[PDB]
């Protein structure tokens, strides 16, 4: 107690959750991404389904 | 006369037949232009998953 020490475990709980919620976001990004890829694939299977 | 009127008469009754089996044919070329229109599908298709 004659210097805190602790006050730094605290401020690493809090570097703990904002990698997390960086690493969540990330994780709504590929998910976001797929779509992506599931709306652009249908643009393209609509342009093959017009040849067919 | 007569064996000659039957001859071309034939003959362009035969000319009647190319003239609307071309026709045909000309509305079948009018599909070997959908053909290219579905090779361009894939074309769009291969396309969809270089973009994808």
């Amino acid at each position: 107690v004659s210097k805190p020490d602790l006050t730094a475990a605290l401020r690493d709980v809090r570097q703990q959750y904002e990698s997390v919620a960086a690493k969540n976001l990330q994780e709504a990004e590929e998910w976001y991404k797929s779509k992506f890829a599931d709306l652009s694939e249908a643009a393209n299977r609509n342009n093959d389904a017009l040849r067919q | 006369a007569k064996q000659e009127s039957t001859e071309y008469r034939r003959q362009v009754q035969s000319l009647t037949c190319e003239v609307d089996a071309l026709k045909g044919t000309n509305e079948s070329l009018e599909r070997q232009m959908r053909e290219m229109e579905e090779n361009f599908a894939v074309e769009a298709a291969n396309y969809q998953d270089t973009i994808g």
